[PDB]
DNA sequence: CATCAGTTCGAGTCTGGTACTGCCCAGTAGTGATCTTATTTCATTATGGTGA
């Protein structure tokens, strides 16, 4: 039996939930995006910025979590002789339930999330406000000006030299209030990456494509990855999607495997290739069914918690706009050669 | 969220009817701080402190907090430390486990030297600042210095024993014996209905002298090294032997 | 207390505002004001001359 | 008999229980000065279709 063991049936529904919610799946798209992301992380080659575009609710965070855990369990053997080197840093850091993104808040959050992993007592930040305490935590004030916080964060990032600086939901970096330009914000972040030498992998949804290429310096230093969705036009991609559905069915914590394969195309209208969204929808449906103690999932349950068509078409339009902005074709290549002058 | 000196000055001292309590509650109550040892003693000031804390807090077992239960079996002659005694290892263990840091009664005994739980002699001076602190200062705090105000605990402390296999092991065994004896004494405090009296020491001495000393004191005095005058004082009058002397006699009998 | 009184008197005679710090700065042991009467005497002198 | 054990007297030493002294620092709330910033106006600037 390649599926879930038959001993998870006698356990209450809470144990089934606690087994399923931390259970992840390996679709080929995830494997390929993880491989390419791990490769570009391991050799950055003077790339200050990595941009990771992708749809919402596809697994772009399941991917980041796997990256962090792998980078940790790689650097842990190296932590027996190398001191003050965090294997991975992954945060959101952009307007946490805030009206406008603040640079001071971003700097202080980066500092506190960069130091809290390790209980270090010998670090002397180049500042008079931020310091450590006997308990080993990081003590910050509300008085230090933003340049001082920038100095402290730069010194910390230089001394610690983390592999990555994973930031999530970065599309809200554009919340610049009024009177500011986006190129200034990228210049500041790329500068931080320059004097520090760290790799900033900005992930998130398609809004990110707002920054794709602003300046030539930004253009040459940026490494772009597109975590593309599942598109029904490709036949092998449809095969992979239905196979993912089977894999869900085989590991679905139920007495018997319910019949949801036949509704594959219907699932598409509720999924649009967003594997994350499908996972949340299935988890909510199974939780609701198991609250009523139902051993099988039917089409009625799928129609009870199904997504709304208006929301689906809205995200479809957003995804189409993003893909047509990202789209690359032979015409672009030929235009590049024509501009260059290579006959 | 107030300093212990402030709590003593503004909440305890006015509630105490003694003249010096009220007077020193307005010019610095240094009398109660320079003699914080006696707050844990057998005497009237310790009992008054327990009574006032009971009035302030309305508890029912604050008498077990001190060894006032044994006001008839001990003696404050060279018994209490003038300076603080703490185990840093216990401080971190309790802090890291999430429990509260609590100063132990056993540490206040001059006879106790090491921590039975973490096998290390207690510290009697602040490692960061070479200054002494009494058992209760104006800014005392669990786990902090009374003058520097920094954490005194450590996973590994800065004090270690000397290198020697001649008498260091015997001294360590004696310290373990004394610490275990006092710990069992404190533990049996709660189970015991009432404290043994001085007459209990009288009959115990009558038994031991008549057991192996065939009713003589010179042999016993030479065996324990104490002058015979003190032996007569212990065995005839209402004089309580010192705790060190008491458990040295016990060790000579090899009985707790 | 007397010495404080002549100090505040002379300081006002010259023209400066006689405050606690200024009076302390020209008196050899500027810590006696912790006594509950010296400060009272200084305040009484200030009120007598109108502060 | 003279040695050693059981008794006394008074001094040595600690310590609790009780009161008291000589001294300046630290925190907070006024003003006046000088920047500093999320946010509100004063012009040009491009887009628009039709009757003389
Ligand atoms: N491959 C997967 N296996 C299991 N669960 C998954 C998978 N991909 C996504 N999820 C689920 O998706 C939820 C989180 O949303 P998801 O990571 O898919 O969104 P996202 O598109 O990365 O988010 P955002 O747009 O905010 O960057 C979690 O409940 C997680 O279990
Ligand atoms: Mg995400
Ligand atoms: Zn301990
Ligand atoms: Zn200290």
């Amino acid at each position: 039996s390649t599926g879930f063991p038959l001993e998870l049936l006698t356990r209450p529904a809470t144990e089934r939930l606690a087994y399923f919610e931390n259970y992840t799946v390996a679709h080929p798209r995830l494997k390929e995006v993880y491989e390419i992301l791990m490769r570009t992380i391991a050799e950055p080659a003077g790339a200050s910025f990595i941009f990771v575009y992708g749809a919402s609710g596809v697994g772009k965070t399941t991917l980041r979590l796997r990256v962090e855990q792998k980078l940790t369990e790689l650097a842990l053997p190296k932590l027996e002789s190398d001191r003050a080197r965090v294997p991975v840093v992954g945060i959101e850091a952009i307007a946490p339930e805030s009206r406008y993104f603040n640079w001071k808040e971003y700097y202080t959050r980066a500092l506190i999330t960069l130091e809290e992993p390790l209980i270090d007592h010998k670090f002397d930040y180049g500042v008079r406000g931020i310091s450590r305490d006997n308990f080993g935590k990081i003590n910050v004030e509300s008085k230090v000006v933003a340049p001082a916080l920038r100095r402290a964060l730069e010194n910390a990032l230089i001394h610690r030299h983390p592999d990555v600086f994973f930031v999530d939901e970065a599309q809200h970096f554009g919340k610049v209030a009024s009177g500011y330009k986006l190129q200034d914000q990228l210049d500041c972040l790329k500068s931080l990456a320059n004097m520090t030498g760290i790799l900033h992998c900005l992930l998130g949804t398609y809004e990110l494509l707002t920054f794709r290429n602003l300046s030539g310096q930004l253009s040459r230093r940026s490494v772009d990855i597109h975590f593309r969705r599942y598109c029904a036009d490709s036949p092998e991609d449809v095969q992979a999607f239905k196979s993912v559905l089977l894999t869900f069915q085989q590991h679905l914590p139920l007495a018997e495997t319910p019949n949801l394969v036949d509704h594959w195309e219907y699932f598409y209208e509720r999924t649009l290739g967003c594997i994350g969204t499908l996972k949340d929808w299935l988890k909510r449906v199974l939780s609701d069914a198991l609250d009523r103690e139902a051993t099988t999932i039917t089409l009625k349950d799928l129609q009870k918690r199904a997504l709304s068509v208006a929301q689906c078409q809205k995200m479809f339009k957003e995804i189409q706009e993003g893909e047509r902005q990202l789209s690359e074709t032979e015409a672009d290549v030929q235009n590049l050669r024509s501009a260059l002058g290579l006959g | 969220g107030v300093l212990p000196g402030v709590l003593m000055t503004r909440e305890i001292a006015p509630l105490v009817n003694k003249i010096y309590f009220q007077n020193g509650a307005n010019r610095g109550f240094r009398e109660i701080f320079n003699r914080s040892q006696a707050l844990n003693g057998m005497g009237e000031m310790a009992a008054d402190l327990v009574q006032v804390l009971q009035k302030l807090t309305l508890r029912d077992d604050l008498r077990f907090l001190t060894m006032l239960f044994w006001s008839n079996i001990l003696t404050p002659r060279n018994l209490f430390r003038t300076r603080k005694a703490w185990c840093p290892i216990c401080y971190q263990e309790r802090h890291q486990n999430g429990l509260v840091v609590y100063e132990q009664l056993l540490w206040t005994i001059n006879l106790i030297t090491i921590c039975p739980q973490h096998q290390k002699p207690l510290v009697e001076l602040c490692p960061h600042c070479n200054h002494e602190s009494p058992l209760l200062n104006w800014r005392s705090r669990p786990g902090y210095c009374s003058k520097c105000g920094e954490w005194l605990g450590a996973n590994q402390c800065l004090k270690t024993f000397t290198d020697g296999e001649g008498s260091i092991k015997l001294q360590l065994e004696w310290q373990y014996w004394t610490a275990n004896v006092v710990g069992e004494l404190i533990l049996a405090s709660q189970c015991f209905e009432s404290a043994p009296s001085k007459e209990n020491i009288t009959k115990s001495l009558n038994i031991v002298i008549d057991k192996v000393a065939e009713n003589n004191a010179a042999a016993f005095s030479r065996l324990i090294g104490v002058p015979k005058n003190s032996l007569w004082m212990w065995q005839s009058t209402k004089t309580l032997p010192e705790l060190n002397t008491l458990l040295k006699i016990c060790y000579e009998l090899e009985i707790s | 207390c007397s010495e404080v009184r002549e100090i505040v008197l002379s300081l006002n005679a010259q023209g400066v505002y006689p405050t606690e710090g200024r009076v302390c700065e020209l008196m050899p042991n500027p810590g006696c004001f912790r006594y509950k009467q010296v400060r009272a005497a200084f305040n009484d002198a200030r009120r007598e001359f109108g502060l």
